[PDB]
RNA sequence: UCUGGUGACUAUAGCAAGGAGGUCACACCUGUUCCCAUGCCGAACACAGAAGUUAAGGUCUUUAGCGACGAUGGUAGCCAACUUACGUUCCGCUAGAGUAGAACGUUGCCAGGC
RNA sequence: GCUUACAAGUAGUCAGAGCCCGUUAAUGGGUGAUGGCGUGCCUUUUGUAGAAUGAACCGGCGAGUUACGAUUUGAUGCAAGGUUAAGCAGUAAAUGUGGAGCCGUAGCGAAAGCGAGUCUGAAUAGGGCGUUUAGUAUUUGGUCGUAGACCCGAAACCAG
RNA sequence: AUUAUUGGAGGUAGAGCACUGUUUGGACGAGGCCGAAUUCAGACAAACUCCGAAUGCCAAUUAAUUUAACUUGGGAGUCAGAACAUGGGUGAUAAGGUCCGUGUUCGAAAGGGAAACAGCCCAGACCACCAGCUAAGGUCCCAAAAUAUAUGUUAAGUGGAAAAGGAUGUGGCGUUGCCACAACUAGAGUCGAGUGACACUGCGCCGAAAAUGUACCGGGGCUAAACAUAUUACCGAAGCUGUGGAUUGUCCUUGGACAAUGGUAGGAGAGCGUUCUAAGGGCGUUGAAGCAUGAUCGUAAGGACAUGUGGAGCGCUUAG
RNA sequence: GCGGUCGCCUCCUAAAAGGUAACGGAGGCGCUCAAAGGUUCCCUCAGAAUGGUUGGAAAUCAUUCAUAGAGUGUAAAGGCAUAAGGGAGCUUGACUGCGAGACCUACAAGUCGAGCAGGGUCGAAAGACGGACUUAGUGAUCCGGUGGUUCCGCAUGGAAGGGCCAUCGCUCAACGGAUAAAAGCUACCCCGGGGAUAACAGGCUUAUCUCCCCCAAGAGUUCACAUCGACGGGGAGGUU
């Protein structure tokens, strides 16, 4: 009920369609990381950004 | 260096925009356009009228509606709902 | 509830064979005397009448052989992804057509003699 | 004064012994045995260490300006109004006086014309532009127009 | 703007032969020695479809996150692009070739790795520090960190550069069969212990010739300091964290904040100094301006103050 | 340079929305039609063989297999048995003034439209018609000429003349049209520029070129492997 996503690589050389789904969920630089609820549209959102950010708990 | 043996080529025409013009489940004026087509490749179904030989255009307010007709033909409708 | 009549379904609704009944009602059946009329012959287009009949059509019941709908198990292709130099290969998602086993000889809409 | 004859260098910069100093007094100054890192500057380019262009060195001089208009922005004065020109008596005083004029307060139509409406025309009907009104005078900044108009440079043409 | 559930438009990859065109053949009709069209199986298609994805596109007036968006005006610059990876045309499935389409980087981007290498991999520099944790890539010496552990594979220095082929190379995968097969011989009998085609392989071998000098491991050198796996430890950037400070835009409505701060053509804002004028107040033969030197002050353009030389003018504050 | 092209329409390339380049691969247009136009009826395709002076395998109307493989005035695609294909009568809507809204688009252009007034044709009527199944068949402005021409016609009124409204004629095909009056040579050439663009040399590439192999067909009466070398295939070199 509760995820924390935790940026661990570069935004930088993506497609810009996976910079704005990141920016979308709210992280901005590198090694920060937002708490947030589990929702449907949250698991979505963190499977097209995947190989990016570290999700748990 | 040499002076070719030419091209019997080299003509087209200007594309004309054919296509869809209002999205299924729109909310639409009287009078505004849906498609644009050569020959009847979706036929006008209800409160909808063709103009000359294309232009599938609206008649009244509301939502349209893409159907099938037959078994094999298509129809764009309008509903005065709002 | 049977048939006749209107309005929904992707031929699942079919062409290919037949089976059997009645004229309440669709049919085959009499000609130009009339309404209309084939640049062409009242078979289509019309009329008054039906003594004669059920072949066919019409309806059900049979053939899955005749063709579409074709649920799974795969597989080609593909969107990301890590590799390598790709006519590839591995890793994650969505996975087809065709091929089967099948469903398969329509669900009804609302009325008329019952 | 300090340093240099086994050494490969866009010559600096970061660290660092030794030998001399003594200031605008502060975790001061001069010299440099060794170590790491490092292919000048301007222009023109998809890209220049470039074997693409320019400059021997030093000093002095050397390129968006002014006049009159147009439009927009800031500032101030008065406000359905705002303001003067050429003049004339004055420290070449630029403050008085000077109401020809200019903008705005009402538009629409090719015009006659009518007017909060008007043209359209067979149509008051449907439409177009208007109506609900804030502007105006001087100055400041930005850009533009007519003048050479940011600066330097031609082969050539005509007149005496 | 992105995502989750839903609706719709379309005909590409791939398939397919149901139309159109083109094919290979077996039984198929079409003269007096060998034929038109057809028939059961099949094959091909940028201008052939009974079919038909993934992705993208338009709406959703549907929730969860996030921070844009549209309209009018002032001022612009740009109209020679390049490589890499994919999807095609053209050429010779030639080119660091040429023309379109979808992305990323360079252009306008420093820092780490690829020995050196605008476009490849990792990652976006506000400033101070002789602090810490990581990314790609790496850990015998040059040169920061394992001469680490366990397991296999490889005898060429393979690693550390090409192909059709060729073969008594091989570690793994299945056979097949004599209880003979190495010395028997037809172009018949024994003794004692492994033999081979075939099939998929993984790593090798030969095929492999160029002009200044070893001469593509970067060099010394290595039988593991090579290759394929597993798990670990540590090293590694101007990335992130720790500590102090500068500016903003916010915010709250006095300093803790919240975020943010690569940059070319361009747009916007705040300043420093030079010559002259006006007003006020000043300095100067007890030495002005200029010139020379210095270890000083401000976030930058800059500003003071002593000391020497010089011998008559020159600062400061506010505005033009 | 020579040659060929320059405007408009259809398809493929174009990667399932739209848009998308090359001296990339194919065809067309500069009209025609009083009917091939409007309305109300009525009808129906090919590839198939029958045995019918005659047969030209095919000149005929039938009949049935006939699934659009036919026919559309004109090229091509998208469409259509509502037939949008084939005939028949009647007629002129191939009408006047408008049009909410929308597609396309730098601009000028271009495209479709319920309906609102008026007058009508067709049909018993409900209704249908603002030109041909749909997309090509032209070209601004200026000037010049014509007719009707509720407007200004200047000292007053007439009044050539202008203006609104409706027509007409060039030719601008280099087809958004420099002034609708436009040919060559410079080996004497001159100035401003560029490796944005050729000749020589370097670099990339290897069609051709020179070698090396692979299969071996053929040449030797034997011996395809003494030697020669058919087509075809795989490489190296960078000296044409």
């Amino acid at each position: 009920a509760k995820l924390q996503i935790t940026l661990t690589r570069s935004v930088i050389g993506r497609p810009e369609t996976q910079r704005k789904t990141v920016e979308a969920l709210g992280l901005k630089k590198t090694n920060s990381s937002v708490v947030v609820e589990d929702n449907p549209a949250i698991r979505g959102q963190i499977n097209k950004v995947k190989h990016l950010v570290t999700v748990e708990e | 260096k040499k002076g070719v043996s030419s091209t019997k080529n080299g003509r087209d025409s200007e594309s004309k925009r054919l296509g869809a013009k209002r999205a299924d489940g729109q909310f639409v004026t009287g009078g505004s356009i849906l498609y644009r087509q050569r020959g009847t490749k979706i036929y006008p179904g209800e409160n909808v009228g063709r103009g000359g030989d294309d232009t599938l255009f609206a008649k009244i307010d509301g939502v349209v509606k893409f159907e099938r007709k037959g078994r094999d033909k298509k129809q764009v409708s309008v509903y005065a709902v709002a």
